[PDB]
């Protein structure tokens, strides 16, 4: 299958120890203190449209943002070989399941707190000699890596071949029809995180084809009148829950396979991704693919945070790197509505209408995060919000280039 | 010819022939659906 | 073994179904709105692969 | 009161004392008044 994941631990943002305390270990949903196979656990049972977030976890990406620093704080293996222990907490045994208090009689060595520790994976020989059991850990660490190599939104990866969708892909995809993007992220992740799959498996090339097929919809290029291969995502009114996507199937005028491969990493600069279940789902839904199949190439050092500068085997700067086109939710959806008007889906009156109904919605996202960062600073201890600063929220980077990527990805 | 899937080494999971020749040994996709049957609580609005 | 014709017909019906699949979670809103808020409910639904 | 009809509101807090508990004439300020720091109301339906 695959066994060689190069990771990278979360940044401290200038804080002493990793941003999380003792209580985070016995609060995680699902399997006790087991951080593995968590993420989409608090969403296992849907009650309604309202995004699941409590007091300690003020947002959607709050559950994951916490399991990240909690994850890295206990990742001496792959980066040292030992098991160590942070604040009296360690793994049960070599398989690395749930975290229990440091066992007596033979306690592990105390972990040396460090920021951004490069994970080699092969450094821990027990991993490959017990792959079929500790496989989820590979998918999860990969997630933490994509989240760590960015101070503003998880950097996933789109692709799309030069030729049309395989004959085994079109038959597998016709099963995730009436399924929201929020759920596609849950089924995608829970798939690549329980049993060692192959890089050329049917469910892998289809889930990847489902992610890049989602980006076009998010940009508006793959609407109701322009399918990639009969699949798209119908968006509801932004004032009436814009989180709803669903992979609808039609028989309209399909697009056409591009002249070349459109491999490209994408990011969401705007801190809006934090509270948007749709953005967090789109990110983690793509990460499920780069898990079973390590990074197709290296990531561009063009922008990114000041700590992801020249990583071991993650972010480069030469010619073997792939540019990262980052966008912004508000301008992206503002350009997404503009696509619908061009082909005649919406009236020229609903053009400037959907913009005001969405910008008001995205405002609620901004009014929420700003009010949560102040409530939960950073020097306090944890980092459920991630210090984004209020100077941003609307400084859209090359979002205009991400849109031009979708037009090129589906000619 | 009837069995391009079973015999031929260049088969491609999911590839038919359909319009022209009914293939026998193919590659179907066995599903395992569950049918959730909702039954929730229902609160009224309350005088005021 | 499964005659491409039959395998193709079913692969069509599986789609016919998915086509008309309804996101279970949204069901709360449909009832909430269809009743004009006079009646508001909640329906837990275990999302699965 | 002279007709059995207290006004104000009713608090529900688990105070387990030993001194002169006094439900009626309450000494000191009432804990957490409406609209106080982190004191959320219950949305009309009251659904959980």
């Amino acid at each position: 299958a695959q066994r060689q994941f190069f990771g990278l631990t979360y940044n401290f943002y200038g804080q002493p120890a990793p941003l999380f305390d003792l209580n985070d270990l016995q609060e995680l949903a699902g399997c006790y203190a087991r951080p593995w196979t968590s993420r989409f656990s608090h969403l296992a049972i849907s009650t309604g449209s309202l995004p699941v977030w409590s007091a300690r976890y003020p947002s959607v990406a709050s559950r994951n943002i916490v399991v990240n620093t909690l994850l890295g704080a206990h990742l001496n293996p792959f980066a040292g070989g030992q098991i160590t222990s942070h604040q009296g907490i360690t793994w049960r045994d070599p398989v690395l399941s749930s975290l229990a208090p440091v066992p007596a009689i033979q306690p592990p060595p105390v972990w040396a707190v460090a920021e951004n520790v490069l994970l080699d994976s092969n450094n821990y020989p027990t991993y490959v000699l017990n792959l079929s059991s500790m496989w989820p850990i590979n998918q999860d660490v990969h997630i933490m890596t994509m989240w760590a190599l960015s101070d503003q939104g998880p950097i996933y990866h789109l692709e799309v071949p030069v030729d049309p969708m395989p004959a085994a892909t079109t038959a597998a995809l016709m099963a995730y029809t009436g399924v929201p993007i929020a759920h596609l992220a849950q089924t995608a992740y829970r798939f690549a995180g329980q049993l060692p799959q192959s890089p050329d498996s049917t469910m892998v090339s289809t889930i990847r084809w489902l992610s890049a097929i989602w980006f076009g919809s998010l940009t508006g290029r793959l609407n109701r009148s322009r399918t990639c291969n009969g699949f798209y995502f119908e968006f509801a009114k932004p004032a009436l829950n814009p989180d709803q996507a669903v992979l609808k199937w039609n028989d309209g005028a399909r697009a056409a396979p591009p002249a070349a491969a459109q491999s490209s990493y994408i990011r969401c600069i705007s801190p809006h991704w934090q509270h948007q279940i749709v953005e967090v789902a789109g990110a983690l839904m793509s990460q499920s693919v780069t898990a079973v199949t390590g990074l197709p190439a290296l990531i561009d050092e063009a922008t990114l945070p000041a700590w992801s500068q020249g990583v071991a085997n993650l972010t480069g700067n030469g010619q073997g790197v792939v540019p990262c086109l980052d966008y912004n939710p508000v301008p992206m959806a503002a350009a997404r509505h503009l696509q619908w008007r061009q082909d005649g889906l919406i009236t020229a009156a609903q053009e400037a209408q959907l913009n005001n109904d969405y910008t008001a919605y995205a405002l609620t996202i901004e009014r929420h995060l700003t009010a949560m960062l102040v409530a939960n600073p950073i020097a306090a201890g944890r980092m459920p919000i991630q210090p984004f600063n209020a100077a941003d929220f609307g400084q859209a980077g090359q979002t205009a280039a991400a849109v031009a990527l979708a037009q090129a990805m589906f000619v | 010819l009837r069995w391009p899937g079973l015999v031929d080494p260049n088969y491609r999971v999911g590839t038919n022939d359909l319009p022209n020749r009914i293939t026998l040994y193919n590659s179907l996709y066995r599903y395992n659906f569950t049918y959730p049957t909702l039954d929730g609580i229902m609160y009224v609005r309350s005088a005021t | 073994l499964c005659d491409a014709l039959t395998l193709h017909i079913r692969e069509t019906y599986i789609m016919l179904l998915r086509s008309m699949h309804q996101d279970p979670t949204q069901i709360v809103q449909i009832v909430n709105e269809c009743a004009n808020n006079l009646l508001n409910s909640t329906i837990p639904i275990s999302l699965r692969p | 009161n002279l007709f059995n009809v207290a006004r104000g509101n009713l608090y529900l807090v688990q105070t387990a004392t030993n001194g002169n508990w006094s439900p009626m004439a309450p000494v000191a300020a009432p804990p957490f008044v409406r609209g106080g720091p982190n004191v959320r109301v219950v949305g009309r339906f009251g659904t959980i």
